[PDB]
RNA sequence: GGGUCUACUGAGAUCCUCUGGUAGGGGGGCGCUGUGAUGGGGUAGAAGGUGGGUCGUGAGAUCCACUGGACCCGUCACA
RNA sequence: CGCCGAAGAAGGGGGGAGUGGGUCACUCGGCGUAAGGUUGGGUGGCAAAAGGGGAACAACCCAGACCUGGGUUAAGGCCCCA
RNA sequence: CCUUUCGUCUUGAAACACGGGCCGGGGAGUUCACAUCAGUGGCGAGCUUAAGGAGAUUAUCUCCGAAGGCAUAGGGAAACCAAGUGCCCGCAGCCUAGUUUCUAGGCGAGGGGCAGGGUCUGUCAGGGCCUGAAGCCACUGAUGUGAGGCUAGAAACCGGGCG
RNA sequence: AGCAAACUAAGUACCGUGAGGGAAAGCUGAAAAGAACCCCGGAAGGGGGAGUGCAAAGAGCCUGAAACCGGGUGGUUAUAC
RNA sequence: CCCGAACGGAAACAUCUUAGUAGGGGGAGGAAAAGAAAUCAAUUGAGAUCCCCUGAGUAGGGGCGACCGAAAGGGGGACAGC
RNA sequence: AAGCCUCCCGGUGGAUGGCUCGGCUCGGGCACCGAAGAAGGGCGCGGCAAGCAGCGAAAUGCUCGGGUGAGGCGCAAG
């Protein structure tokens, strides 16, 4: 309902690599279903200097191993200092378009 | 353009007047349609010959749905200001003068139209 | 990034407004709060509990025929019935009621800085339609703004640096609005004209504008949507002064 | 709305069709031609509280734009 | 209701009729908090006294080995407790 | 503090009591009036004269010799209506389109009233 | 209904396909009265009524002559 | 074998219902001789199914009405009504 | 040229059933509260402030106020006990070379199946329940429940008065 | 509709032996300027004519729909729905 | 402050509930009532009463049927005690 | 000849539309009268006076101060 989140959806189907696709249906499903995660689970899945997209929402409990960086469209401000006291980076998907290396990194998964 | 009246003068139109107009006169000054909920009703069950059900595949085509009568495309006017942001240009929309508007602001606003090559009905 | 300007009208600093004012103009948010707090002054209203209701009426129970319908009559005449004359309402409005929509607390918050962001594209003042002569939007007057009394010098300062014509424009007052209002008080309706933000209420200029038609004085730390979105249209022009800035600038 | 007077009815060969413009009761003359704004608007039946006018009454000035019309 | 809602008493009204034993009225308020959330206080010495919390229930598991001192616990906490190198305290009081 | 309601305001000025009824007849003075007076308004007498600024007869001066106290509009001679009979009969003129031209010192009791709005000396 | 483009958030192009209808469910649209606004506007030449053009499948919209003699709509949102 | 299927999706969960008096035709029963009776099995309408024929017609046959127009056909019919 | 009269009740019954002289005006699924869902948004291991106070151009507004409630562990009556991991198949996406055009293979969130664990009970198998880390709040909406409860419609009974 | 109540009196007229029940009904324009005056009738704010006034829908007074009825306009009928 | 109802609900109804309300009688004032613990609760604590929000449909009652239904504590208001 | 239908015109009713010295809700103020005769009724009272309202045989208002300041003699023009 947000005229910005509409109006990324209307950008995110136009990027052709199929990891972007991908997100706009998951944000188009139900609010109240929406995309959500912990953060203790991604820790616990994840190696170093993992790029880990998050369709949703990242909620702030647990503890990080190692850094990572972590592209989503909402966060937790408390969320947020656990990542960047464990040394990690943040990412908007809206920012995040105009990489490269978002293009054509590598070690990448999707978790919820 | 000559494909603009080939279709409303075979396809003639209808009325569309409420079920059993004809015989109460608390109908016929109604002057309206409705969708009659019956169930010994008639035209709810499709009986020959009794104004036909309204439905919606009497649609006029889209490449004219709407359009003003001339051709043009109908756009309404309140005051001066309004003439500015006409579309494009005279060469594809009419205007209606005001239903309302006074003539002592009429005389200025007609004379804004013909200068600016607008076509004006209401004149 | 945003000019400074003086009592005359000549830009003389420069500073970038802290990072509330980009924020994105979430319109629907908006809504559902200058709706939310709106809900708060409608004084309750509410038919009389026992409208009608001071009869004895009863049917005539049937086979009357004569008593065509068990329609209830008192005695001679019908009353008290929902479908009928004078009786009590079918469902008469009360003050029992539910009125206020509520927001959470950050809920209102977070939503309010919308409209002070709003504020600040020059796309979206014009938005609203109002009209304004300054090169730059928002507008920011030194602080010592705070002490003027006369009314009258008011007026020059929204002609330095240009916006009179919005001024003018709410000075088209729309004459009599339609319907029953003009005799409930509400006899006209009157374009929303320029907002003013002071640092601290009790200046002299707190009151001191009160005359000029659309503008409203309203002290930072109390200012919300109720003054920046009059319509659920947010971008209605508005002036700062530097200090009151500094004000904003803590959350 | 005619009986404010503030429109007249124009005589043409009182045959059936006429023609109406806006009087002005000011202007104080008979010759004024300002007094009288010439519109296009021909009515097929003289209105009942019409104030009627001939056309001959009409100042000789204005006669001009009108009797093409005619 | 025996008669005709009958049927709602056997699929989604199973003890609906009756009663079925007594409570104890004076059965010890237990304040159970979770090893798991016990990595904050609340975001070294440590007491669930001050926290007002008796059993240490099990939990997740700790990270750091600390000085614990509570109530009471559960056996498989205690071991867990030790094996990090932390210790439980079973002080009756504080 | 007083309520803003139309109703209300209107049931003022349809119930005027008695002793108020100078407030619908105060009417403009002219320059001439205030420059050895020294007051803009006052309340209308009889004996006085005054003249009109608007109306279809605008621009006469006549006598202040009629006057409705009650509801709050007066009249001037010289100024009639003729009835179907031939009788005159007095035109009705507000206040409220009014200038006055000259007063009345014969009273001493409007006299004092005059003075004491501040005016300066006499 | 389903498979491409533009737009401070609805508008276009193309392809396939589907087309009786109560109980019932669901999608979307016009009208009435008030509130906030509202590039906005309209008014002694409004409103309304009568009759009649024109738009729209319709729901209705909208217009012209007259009558009237003093206040009335468009858009959005809300009740 | 054949058909539907990732354009349009086996299973699982969830919101909201109305529906518990049917009738008739055909066909195989029972009861009763019987019945446009009742009571069973299967199919079909109808109910909620227009359009054509059977003279008119809920159910008989043909056949499932987005609309306008053209053409060919079905059940039936082809001396006149027509 | 073709055409049983409106609505409703009703297997059909509407046409021998009912209610229907005409016109105009009035006139019937609303309110609250709870429960539960959907949609929508804010925040998030929290959420949430009520009641309430202070200041204010004064019922709008701003700040303050967790009071509390729900979730955050379940089992059993209790005494009490009291977990959150380990295997496998496998979507989207990613990587790999071919892209021969790709279930070719890995990685595999989610998910599914076997597990395991806590608990009472059973003397073991078992048996019941809980456990794989997300809810709260706000608006509108819908339905159930209780309140007159879509609208209208009874004989009834009772209290107190008046004949 | 709004409490029954906005009006010349509203719990008033009234229905009831009684406790009681319980009505209907707003707008002349700004100024009555209320049509002087002349003809008909006896009269009627009645007719006609004149006059006031922006306007008279001028007392029954804002605007003025239908059911209705009358005159007229346009078609149209006694071999037939 | 005394006296004291049926209607319905339990799909019936008699216990129960509807309910000390409808209503009767007495008696005041502008507010009334009440007001200084034979109070609580429970590790030796608080400190009149009243109302507001919670506690809480919790406790507890009843053909265990519809239903009824606290207190303590906490948070607010003014907080006067002779 | 009836008419029939539609329409123009007129009257018969007054919905619509408009206007409102009225009520309705709210909040905030204020918040006992009575044997010195209450509240509640019944009567009278003006030049020509019926109802209301006001008034009490001292009946459309009596006295005294205070304000007010040129008309007043209510609803309601003779």
């Amino acid at each position: 309902t947000n005229i910005m989140l509409r109006k990324l959806i209307t950008s995110l189907k136009k990027q052709d690599k199929a990891i972007w696709v991908r997100v706009a249906e998951e944000l188009e499903a139900p609010r109240r279903k929406r995309a959500y995660i912990n953060i203790y689970k991604i820790n616990r899945y994840s190696k170093a200097n993992d790029i880990i997209v998050v369709p949703g929402k990242v909620l702030g409990v647990g503890n990080l191993d190692h850094p990572v960086t972590v592209v989503a469209l909402s966060f937790s401000k408390p969320a947020k200092e656990k990542i960047l006291r464990s040394g990690g980076k943040v990412m908007s998907l809206y920012k995040a378009i105009q990489e490269l290396n978002d293009f054509k990194g590598k070690t990448v998964r999707l978790m919820k | 353009k000559p494909a603009k009246k080939n279709m409303k003068s075979p396809g003639k139109a209808i009325k569309f007047l409420r079920f059993d107009w004809d015989k109460y006169y608390r109908i016929g000054r109604q002057e309206r349609w409705r969708k009659p909920r019956g169930i010994d009703n008639a035209i709810r069950l499709e009986l020959k010959g009794y104004q036909p059900k309204v439905k919606i595949g009497y649609r006029t085509d889209k490449q004219i749905r709407g359009l003003h009568p001339s051709g043009l495309r109908p756009i309404l006017v309140k005051s001066v200001k309004d003439l500015e942001a006409f579309a494009k240009g005279k060469q594809d929309v009419i205007i209606i003068i005001s239903s309302t508007i006074g003539l002592r602001k009429r005389i200025e606003l007609i004379k804004k139209a013909e200068e600016l090559g607008l076509k004006i009905a209401n004149r | 990034k945003v000019s400074v300007l003086d009592l005359k009208g000549n830009q003389l600093e420069e500073i970038e407004l802290p990072l509330f004012f980009s924020y994105p103009v979430r319109k629907d948010l908006i809504r559902r709060v200058f709706l939310s707090e709106f809900t708060k002054s409608l004084q309750p209203k509410g038919r009389d509990p026992l409208a009608g209701k001071r009869t004895s009426a009863l049917s005539f129970g049937i086979n009357l025929g004569i008593a065509r319908v068990p329609r209830v009559k008192g005695s001679g005449e019908a009353a008290l019935a929902p479908n009928t004359v004078g009786g009590r309402l079918a469902f008469p409005p009360t003050t029992e009621k539910r009125l206020v929509e509520e927001v959470n607390l950050k809920e209102k918050k977070l939503g309010i800085i919308s409209a002070l962001a709003a504020t600040a594209d020059p796309n979206f003042v014009k938005a609203r339609g109002h009209r304004f002569t300054s090169n730059n939007v928002p507008i920011i007057l030194v602080d010592d703004f705070e002490n003027i009394s006369k009314a009258k010098e008011i007026m020059d300062i929204l002609k330095s640096i240009g916006v009179v014509d919005d001024i003018k424009r709410v000075k088209e007052s729309k004459g009599v609005r339609a319907g029953k209002g003009k005799m409930r008080g509400r006899r006209y309706q009157i374009a929303k004209g320029p907002l003013i933000v002071v640092s601290n209420h009790k200046s002299p200029v707190v009151e001191s504008a009160s005359n000029i038609p659309g503008v409203n004085v309203v002290s930072a730390n109390l200012v919300s949507v109720i003054h920046l979105a009059p319509g659920g249209h947010p971008g209605r022009l508005t002036i700062y002064t530097k200090s009151s800035i500094n004000i904003l600038r803590q959350r | 709305m005619l009986k404010h007077q503030k429109y007249v009815y124009v005589d043409i060969g009182d045959q059936k069709k006429f023609l109406k413009v806006r009087f002005l009761k000011s202007r104080s003359e008979n010759n004024n031609p300002e007094a009288y704004v010439i519109l296009d608007k021909i009515s097929i039946k003289l209105p009942r509280n019409a104030k009627v006018i001939k056309y001959e009454d009409l100042p000789a000035e204005v006669k001009d734009k009108l009797k093409l019309k005619l | 209701m025996h008669k005709e809602k009958w049927s709602w008493t056997v699929k989604f009204g199973e003890g609906w009729y009756g009663k079925h034993g007594f409570r104890n009225p004076t059965s010890k308020l237990v304040n159970a908090i979770g090893l798991r959330k016990l990595q904050e206080y609340i975001d070294k010495v440590v007491d669930l006294a001050k926290y007002g919390y008796d059993k240490l229930l099990g939990g997740g598991n700790l990270r750091l080995p600390l000085v614990i001192k509570v109530a009471k616990a559960t056996e498989k906490a205690k071991e867990r407790v030790k094996e990090i190198g932390g210790e439980i305290i079973l002080t009756s009081s504080e | 503090m007083i309520s803003s309601k139309p109703s209300k305001q209107r049931k003022l000025v349809y119930n005027l009591p008695n002793h108020l009824r100078y407030k619908l007849l105060t009417a403009r003075l002219s320059e001439d009036l205030e420059k050895q007076y020294g007051i803009k308004r006052i309340s209308i007498r009889k004996g006085d004269s005054v003249k009109l600024m608007r109306g279809s007869q605008v621009g006469y001066e006549g006598k202040v010799v009629e006057v409705d106290r009650k509801r709050g509009r007066v009249a001037i001679e010289g100024l009639t209506k003729k009835k179907a009979d031939g009788t005159p009969v007095y035109v009705w003129v507000h206040a409220s389109k009014v200038i006055i031209t000259k007063l009345d010192t014969g009273d001493k009791e409007r006299m004092d009233a005059i003075e004491r709005k501040r005016k300066m000396r006499e």
